[PDB]
RNA sequence: GGAGCCAGCGAGUCUAACCUUGGCCGAGAGGUCUUGGUAAUCUUGUGAAACUCCGUCGUGCUGGGGAUAGAGCAUUGUAAUUAUUGCUCUUCAACGAGGAAUUCCUAGUAAGCGCAAGUCAUCAGCUUGCGUUGAUUACGUCCCUGCCCUUUC
C-alpha cells in the first residue's frame, strides 16, 4: 500500500487485524472456568485500553466493559496516581511487554488466567460469621483489586517498578504459585470460610 | 470546484475540523502528518478508522485536520470522530450509499462514539 | 492606600501594629473625597495594614 | 517535499542541535555555563556542552512554526511552575539565541515585530529535515 | 589506582560512592549549585565518583573553593527588642483586665 | 398575598429542591448541606463537581426542580446561602452567621422529616412579606396537624434567626426540644431571576455604606 | 469610633429563652402560618 | 494519664484523682506492668533476641516494645516514660535510629505471626509443664 | 542482642517567639470580642 | 473439586442480611437437583457460581 | 544496603557471562542479582546492547527491557 | 554498655 | 535537566498612567524605548498546569522534605539607614504512611492540576468562577438502626 502520506508497515499488518498494542492478538485467547465466562470479556479486540466508556451508568455495565481496560483503570489509585490514566496505559503495555519476555505464552492469556486463579471463590458475612458463595461479578472485582494492591504494594519502596512486579505477580497467579499476594490472600480467605462452614 | 466535504467533531471543549477532498490518500492533522500526532501512546486511538476500513478508500482522498480547544485526549478524540464524518459524508455525496452503509456498520460495530458524539 | 481592588483596598498608617486593626473593625471611614468605606479586616502581613 | 512538519520533533531537533554544534559558527555566550535557564529551575541544565544548541534548534523550529515570534512567547513557552504558580523563563537565554540565529542567518529581524525564518534558514532547516528523514 | 571510599577535603570526610557534586555539597558553605559551579570550573566530569577523582582535581577543586573571585566565580553567585515587645503585651493586657 | 411567581402553583404542586455547594466543598460544607436538605422535606443534595451554572440551572430546569440552593464557605464556616426559584427567578442571596451545625451535638439523634409546621414573626415590612413567601413555599403544604415538628424564623433586626424543634404536649405545658441547626441569616440581594443570569433586575439590595445602615431596618 | 453596619447578633440565653416561650406561645393556641393545599 | 503537668495514674500516689473519673482504684496499678516488663525484658531469652513484648491497655491501646529497650528499673522514671509514649504514641532511643516503644493498631492478631499457637495464663485451668509443653509444639510455629 | 536506652523528658510539656505568638493569639482574640 | 451451579430464581423477601442475597440454583451436572444458597455479591439470574459443598441447605442469616 | 558502585575486572567478566542465560533483562534485575548501581547498570545495558549479547524489544526512558541475544 | 541492673542515665 | 506541548470563565487607561505585545539591557528579579487596545478588534492562541518523550539519579532521611537562620542584588513608598514585596547563594530541621476513634462520598461523581476576578454581605495564599486528566465499588435490601404512610385491624 502507496500513500501520499507515509504509513509504517506495522500500521497495515494492523489492517490485517486488530491487535492490543498492534502486538497481541484477541483471536486465541479463552478463560479456562467456565462460570466466568460471561463477565470476562476478551472477544472484542481494542488497539488501547483507553476508551472513556460509560459502564457506571447501569448495575452490569461493567462486564461488557474489556479486561484490559478494567486492570488500567485499577492500576490508578492513591491519590498521587488519581487520573493519570495515559501512565496507566503504558504501565500496562511494558506489563504485557515483559510477561511475553518471561513466558512466551500470550499476555492476554496470562491476565485471563490469574484473574481465573485468584477470584474468590468463597467468602465469609457476619450474622459471628458464616460462610457465603461469591457470585462471579465479585470474584472479578477481588482479584483485579488483589491483584494491582499486591503488584503495588511490592514495589512501593523498592528499586521494581510497577511494570514489573505487576507482571511477577501476574505470571505468580497464573501458575497458581503462592508467591503471588493475591493468591495467599485468596486461600486465606477461603480457610476461613471453611473454618466457618 | 475540486470535490470536498465538511464534518465536525468534538469531545468537552475539544472540536475538530476535517476536510475531506478527493486526492491521494494525503491525511494531515494541525498541518503536519497524522503519524505525528502525540501523544505517542494514542496514537493508535487516532489510527482506528484508517485501520477498521482500510486504507484503499483513502487512497483516493486527501483530509485536512484543525483541531482547536480542550486536552491532549479529548483532541484525539476530537480527531477520531472527525475523520469518521467526513468520511461518511465523502462516501454519502460522491459513492455511492452501499459503501457508506457497510462503512457505518463497520464504525458502529467498533464503537458508536467514532460517529455519535458523545456529550457528558 | 497602597492596593486597590475596585470598592475594595489595602490601607497603611493608620496603625502601627494588627493589636490597633483589631478594634477598629467595622468602624466608620472616609477619604477626603467623601466616599464612605469600613475598616474589613486586619492583614497579618506586614503589621499595620 | 519534505519540511520540519514531516519530521518528529526530537528528531529534528537532536540532529539540528548536532549539525550547528559541528558547524562551529553559532555563537554562544559566555554565561551559559553558570545559568539556569529560569528562575523556576531548581539546577542548571545537565548537558553543559550542548544546551544552549539544543535551545536554539527549537527556537528555529518554532519559529518555523509560527511565521513571527517574539521573546516574550518564547519565555512563556519555556516557563514552568516553580502553590506553584508558573513562572516565567529568562529573557536573556533566549534572546541570546534569537541573535546568534539571526547572526547564523536562520532568522531575521521581522517586520510588524518579532522575527521571521529566513528563507535561507527556511532550505537549511528543509536539507536536515531530509537527511534525518533518511 | 584502588578508589578512595573515603576521602578528606577542607576538613570534611566526603564519601567515595557518592557523585563528585553531591558529594561536595556535604561540605559546609558548599550547596547543589555552588559545587557544579566548582566542578565545572575544576574541569571535572561530573559523571565520576568521589573516589575515581585523582590527587591534581582533587587539588585545583580546593583553590577554586579557597580563591572562587581569583577564578571568576560571580560576585552575585558566592554568598532586647523581644523583651520590651513582650512587656508592652503585658502592659496592654493588664489595661484590657481593667477595662473588663 | 403570595407573589405572581407562586401565585399560579402556590399549594398546587410540593416543591421540588436541589440543595448543591460551591466547587471543591470543605467536609463541613458537606455536613451543612446534607443538614439543610433534612431541614425542607423534599430537598436532594447534589455533588457539585466541575458542574456550570449554565449546565447546572438547565439540567435543573429540564428536570422540572422548583427551587436551587448553593451554599458558599469560608475555612469549613458557612458564610452565605442563596435561594434561586425556576423558571425566571427570583434569586435571593443570604449570608449566614453564627451557624452551629447539628454535628457539634454528641448524640443527638435523628431527626423526624415529617411535614412541619412553619413560625414567621415580625415580618411587617412589605420586603417581609415576600421574603416569608420565597421561604414557605420551600416547604410542603398542608402539614398535618399533629406533626411533631415546628420550623421557626423569627425576624430580629433583619436577622432572621433559624430554629428546628419537636415538641409533645403535655396536660399543663407544651415542652419543645430543640434539633438544630442554629444560623442567622440575612437578605443582602433579591433579584428577577435566575442565580446563572447575572444581568437579571435587581428587586432589592442591601446599602451598607449609607449612613443610616447601622440602624436602619427593612424586615 | 462611629459603627458602619449593624453588629452580629449574638445567641444569649435570653434570647433563645424569649424565642421558646414564643414558639411555646405560638404551639399553645396552635396559632401555625403554614401553607394550605388549594 | 491525666492533667493535674500529665501523670501516670497510681493507686497510691493519687487516690481523690481516680474516685472523680470514677474508675476503681484497685485497678490502678501500673507497677504490675512494670515488673512484669522488667523481669520479661531481662530475661535471657531477650538477650538472645527470641522474645517480643506487646501491651494491650485496658483502654484498648496496644503497645509494641522492642526488645533493645532499656526501660528503668525505677517506677517514677517508668511512669514518665508511659506518659511520654501515651501522648507522643512512640519512644526513640537516645541515638536515634530506631523506635523502642510505639504505639499500634488494633487488633493483636494481624502482628502476631502467620503460624503461632495462643495460650493464656488461667489459675482454673489443668496445670501442664511448660518445658514440656514447649518441647512437643512444632518448631517452624510460635507461641 | 544491642541494646538502646530510651529517650524521654522527665516532665512533658505539650522557643520563647512561639510563647510570644501565642499570647499574640490570645491577645488578638479577646480584643475583637471587646470590640464586637 | 467444585460444583458449577446456574441460578435460576432470585428469592425475595427471605429476611437476608443486607449484603447477602438468597438464591436457587441448578446444579450444571444435574438439572433436576437444585439447591437454595446464598451469595455475597452482585447476582442474576442465567450466571454460573462455584459450590464447595452441594450438601449445605441455605437457611437465613439475619 | 551497599551496591557496587564502580566497574571492576570480576565484575565486569561476571555481567559478560550470567545475562546470556537470564530470560528477563532489566535495570532491576541487574541491580538484584548483580548487586550493581543502577546507574551502572544502565551503561551496561547501553553496552551489552551494542556487541549484541541481548536484544532491545521495548525501549522507554524509564524502563528498558532486553533479553539475551 | 548497659549490663545487669544498672540504671539507664538520670540527667 | 532538556524537549513536545494543549483550555475556558474574565479584566483592562480621561481629563489618565490600566492590560501590555515588540525591541534593547539585566544571571534572575527587574530596568529601559516604543507599540495595540475604552476592547468578539490590542494584551491573547492568555503557547495554564498536571501531562507525554529523551536523559541524570538511584532505596541511602538520598539528587524526597523545605521549617529555621545568615549574607547579598532589586521594587514600593519616604526621608527614614524605616519597613515593604521579589530574586541569588548558603543553612537543611521534624517527617519512613500515622493509636483509640472519627467525617464525607455513587458518573464526567471521588480524586489530581492549574487559569481568571476580588464587581456594596463573607473572603486576601482566602471566596467565587472557569477550564484540563479522570477512577474503584454499589446502584440491591428492609435483616440492624432511624423516619414515615395505610387499616373513612
Ligand atoms: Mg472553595
Ligand atoms: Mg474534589
Ligand atoms: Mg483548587
Ligand atoms: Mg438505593
Amino acid at each position: 500500500v502507496v500513500l501520499a502520506t507515509p504509513i509504517p508497515e506495522e500500521v497495515q499488518q494492523a489492517q490485517t487485524e486488530i491487535k492490543l498494542f498492534n502486538k497481541w492478538s484477541f483471536e486465541e485467547v479463552e478463560v479456562k472456568d467456565a462460570s466466568l465466562v460471561d463477565y470476562v470479556q476478551v472477544r472484542q479486540p481494542i488497539f488501547v485500553a483507553h476508551t472513556a466508556g460509560r459502564y457506571a451508568n447501569k448495575r452490569f455495565r461493567k462486564a461488557q466493559c474489556p479486561i484490559i481496560e478494567r486492570l488500567t483503570n485499577s492500576l490508578m489509585m492513591n491519590g498521587r496516581n488519581n487520573g493519570k490514566k495515559l501512565k496507566a496505559v503504558r504501565i500496562i503495555k511494558h506489563t504485557l511487554d515483559i510477561i511475553n519476555v518471561l513466558t512466551d505464552q500470550n499476555p492476554i492469556q496470562v491476565v485471563v488466567d490469574a484473574i481465573t486463579n485468584t477470584g474468590p471463590r468463597e467468602d465469609t458475612t457476619r450474622v459471628r460469621r458464616q460462610a457465603v458463595d461469591v457470585s462471579p461479578l465479585r470474584r472479578v472485582n477481588q482479584a483485579i483489586a488483589l491483584l494491582t494492591i499486591g503488584a503495588r504494594e511490592a514495589a512501593f519502596r523498592n528499586i521494581k517498578t510497577i511494570a514489573e512486579t505487576l507482571a511477577e505477580e501476574l505470571i505468580n497467579a497464573a501458575k497458581g504459585s503462592s508467591t503471588s499476594y493475591a493468591i495467599k490472600k485468596k486461600d486465606e480467605l477461603e480457610r476461613v470460610a471453611k473454618s466457618n462452614r | 470546484a475540486v470535490p470536498s466535504v465538511q464534518t465536525f467533531g468534538k469531545k468537552k471543549s475539544a472540536t475538530a475540523v476535517a476536510h475531506v477532498k478527493a486526492g491521494k490518500g494525503l491525511i494531515k492533522v494541525n498541518g503536519s502528518p497524522i503519524t505525528l500526532v502525540e501523544p505517542e501512546i494514542l496514537r493508535f486511538k487516532v489510527y482506528e478508522p484508517l485501520l477498521l476500513v482500510g486504507l484503499d478508500k483513502f487512497s483516493n482522498i486527501d483530509i485536512r485536520v484543525r483541531v482547536t480547544g480542550g486536552g491532549h485526549v479529548s483532541q484525539v478524540y476530537a480527531i477520531r470522530q472527525a475523520i469518521a464524518k467526513g468520511l461518511v459524508a465523502y462516501h454519502q455525496k460522491y459513492v455511492d450509499e452501499q459503501s457508506k452503509n457497510e462503512l457505518k456498520k463497520a464504525f458502529t460495530s467498533y464503537d458508536r462514539t467514532l460517529l455519535i458524539a458523545d456529550s457528558r | 492606600p497602597y492596593k486597590i481592588f475596585k470598592n475594595t483596598a489595602f490601607i497603611k498608617d493608620m496603625f502601627s501594629s494588627a493589636m490597633e486593626v483589631a478594634r477598629f473593625e467595622g468602624a466608620q471611614i472616609k477619604t477626603v473625597s467623601g466616599i464612605r468605606g469600613e475598616i474589613k479586616r486586619a492583614l497579618s502581613k506586614p503589621e499595620g495594614h | 517535499g519534505v519540511s520540519v512538519r514531516d519530521v518528529a520533533a526530537q528528531d529534528f531537533i537532536n540532529a539540528y542541535a548536532s549539525f550547528l554544534q559541528r558547524q562551529g559558527k553559532l555563537e554562544v555566550p559566555g554565561y551559559v555555563d553558570i545559568v539556569k535557564t529560569s528562575s523556576g529551575n531548581e539546577m542548571p541544565p545537565q548537558d553543559a556542552e550542548g544546551w544552549f544548541y539544543k535551545r536554539a534548534a527549537s527556537v528555529a523550529r518554532h519559529i518555523y512554526m509560527r511565521k513571527q515570534v517574539g521573546v516574550g512567547k518564547l519565555n512563556k513557552l519555556y516557563g514552568g511552575a516553580k502553590p506553584y504558580k508558573h513562572i516565567d523563563a529568562s529573557g536573556s537565554i533566549n534572546r541570546k539565541v534569537l541573535q546568534a540565529l539571526e547572526k547564523i542567518g536562520i532568522v531575521e529581524i521581522s517586520p510588524k515585530g518579532g522575527r521571521r525564518i529566513s528563507e535561507n534558514g527556511q532550505r537549511d532547516l528543509d536539507r536536515i529535515a531530509a537527511q534525518t528523514l533518511e | 589506582g584502588s578508589f578512595q571510599h573515603i576521602l578528606r577535603l577542607l576538613n570534611t570526610n566526603v564519601d567515595g560512592n557518592i557523585k563528585i557534586v553531591y558529594a561536595l555539597t556535604t561540605i559546609k558553605g558548599v550547596g547543589r549549585r555552588y559545587s557544579n559551579l566548582v566542578c565545572k570550573k575544576a574541569d571535572v566530569d561530573l559523571h565520576k565518583r568521589a573516589g575515581e577523582l585523582t590527587q591534581e582535581e582533587l587539588e585545583r577543586i580546593v583553590q577554586i573553593m579557597q580563591n572562587p573571585t581569583h577564578y571568576k566565580i560571580p560576585a552575585w553567585f558566592l554568598n532586647t527588642l523581644a523583651n520590651n515587645v513582650e512587656s508592652k503585651l503585658r502592659d496592654d493586657l493588664e489595661r484590657l483586665k481593667k477595662i473588663r | 398575598q403570595v407573589d405572581d411567581e407562586y401565585a399560579a402553583t402556590s399549594g398546587i404542586m410540593d416543591p421540588r429542591i436541589i440543595v448543591t455547594t460551591s466547587r471543591d466543598p470543605s467536609t463541613r460544607l458537606s455536613q451543612f448541606a446534607k443538614e439543610i436538605k433534612l431541614l425542607f422535606p423534599n430537598a436532594v443534595r447534589l455533588n457539585r463537581g466541575n458542574y456550570v451554572m449554565p449546565n447546572l440551572v438547565d439540567a435543573c430546569k429540564k428536570s422540572g426542580t422548583t427551587d436551587l440552593v448553593v451554599l458558599h464557605e469560608h475555612r469549613g464556616v458557612p458564610t452565605s446561602l442563596t435561594i434561586s426559584h425556576f423558571p425566571h427567578g427570583p434569586t435571593a442571596q443570604f449570608s449566614l452567621h453564627n451557624v452551629v451545625m447539628r454535628h457539634d451535638i454528641i448524640n443527638a439523634g435523628n431527626q423526624s422529616e415529617v411535614n412541619p409546621h412553619l413560625i414567621f414573626d415580625n415580618f411587617t415590612t412589605a420586603l417581609g412579606k415576600r421574603v416569608v413567601c420565597i421561604l414557605k413555599h420551600l416547604f410542603n403544604a398542608g402539614p398535618k396537624k399533629d406533626s411533631e415538628r415546628v420550623i421557626t424564623f423569627a425576624n430580629r433586626g433583619d436577622f432572621i434567626s433559624v430554629r428546628q424543634h419537636v415538641y409533645v404536649r403535655t396536660r399543663e405545658g407544651v415542652e419543645i426540644a430543640e434539633v438544630g441547626p442554629r444560623f442567622e441569616m440575612r437578605l443582602f440581594e433579591l433579584r428577577l431571576g435566575t442565580l446563572e443570569n447575572k444581568d437579571a433586575d435587581v428587586e432589592w439590595q442591601l446599602r451598607r455604606f449609607i449612613r443610616t445602615a447601622n440602624k436602619k431596618d427593612y424586615l | 469610633f462611629d459603627r458602619t453596619a449593624k453588629p452580629v447578633p449574638v445567641i444569649t440565653s435570653e434570647v433563645t429563652e424569649s424565642l421558646e416561650d414564643m414558639i411555646r406561645r405560638r404551639i399553645q393556641d396552635s396559632n401555625f402560618d403554614d401553607l394550605q393545599r388549594r | 494519664t491525666h492533667k493535674i503537668k500529665y501523670v501516670l495514674l497510681n493507686c497510691d500516689d493519687h487516690q481523690g484523682l481516680l474516685k472523680k473519673m470514677g474508675r476503681d482504684i484497685s485497678e490502678a496499678r501500673p507497677d504490675i506492668t512494670h515488673q512484669c516488663l522488667l523481669t520479661l525484658l531481662d530475661s535471657p531469652i531477650n538477650k538472645a533476641g527470641k522474645l517480643q513484648v506487646y501491651i494491650q491497655t485496658s483502654r484498648g491501646i496496644l503497645i509494641e516494645v522492642n526488645p533493645t529497650v532499656r526501660i528503668p528499673r525505677t517506677f517514677k522514671r517508668f511512669s514518665g516514660l508511659m506518659v511520654q509514649l501515651l501522648h507522643k504514641l512512640s519512644i526513640r532511643s537516645v541515638n536515634s535510629e530506631e523506635k523502642l516503644l510505639k504505639v499500634i493498631k488494633n487488633p493483636i492478631t494481624d502482628h502476631l505471626p502467620t503460624k503461632c499457637r495462643k495460650v493464656t495464663l488461667s489459675f482454673d485451668a489443668p496445670v501442664i509443664r511448660v518445658q514440656d509443653y514447649i518441647e512437643k509444639l512444632d518448631d517452624d510455629e510460635s507461641i | 542482642i544491642p541494646t538502646h536506652a530510651p529517650k524521654y523528658e522527665e516532665n512533658f510539656n505539650p522557643k520563647m517567639k512561639a510563647q510570644l505568638k501565642k499570647e499574640r493569639k490570645f491577645t488578638m482574640k479577646e480584643i475583637r470580642k471587646d470590640a464586637k | 473439586p467444585v460444583t458449577l451451579a446456574k441460578v435460576i430464581k432470585v428469592l425475595g423477601r427471605t429476611g437476608s442480611r443486607g449484603g447477602v442475597t438468597q438464591v436457587r440454583v441448578e446444579f450444571l451436572e444435574d438439572t433436576s437437583r437444585t439447591i437454595v444458597r446464598n451469595v455475597k455479591g452482585p447476582v442474576r439470574e442465567n450466571d454460573i457460581l462455584v459450590l464447595m459443598e452441594s450438601e449445605r441447605e441455605a437457611r437465613r442469616l439475619r | 544496603a551497599q551496591h557496587a558502585v564502580i566497574l571492576d575486572q570480576e565484575k565486569y567478566d561476571r555481567i559478560l557471562k550470567e545475562v546470556p542465560t537470564y530470560r528477563y533483562v532489566s535495570v532491576s534485575v541487574l541491580v538484584d542479582r548483580l548487586k550493581i548501581g543502577g546507574s551502572l547498570a544502565r551503561i551496561a545495558l547501553r553496552h551489552l546492547e551494542k556487541e549484541g549479547i541481548i536484544k532491545p524489544i521495548s525501549k522507554h526512558s524509564k524502563q528498558a527491557i532486553y533479553t539475551r541475544a | 554498655r548497659f549490663k545487669g541492673d544498672d540504671d539507664i542515665p538520670y540527667k
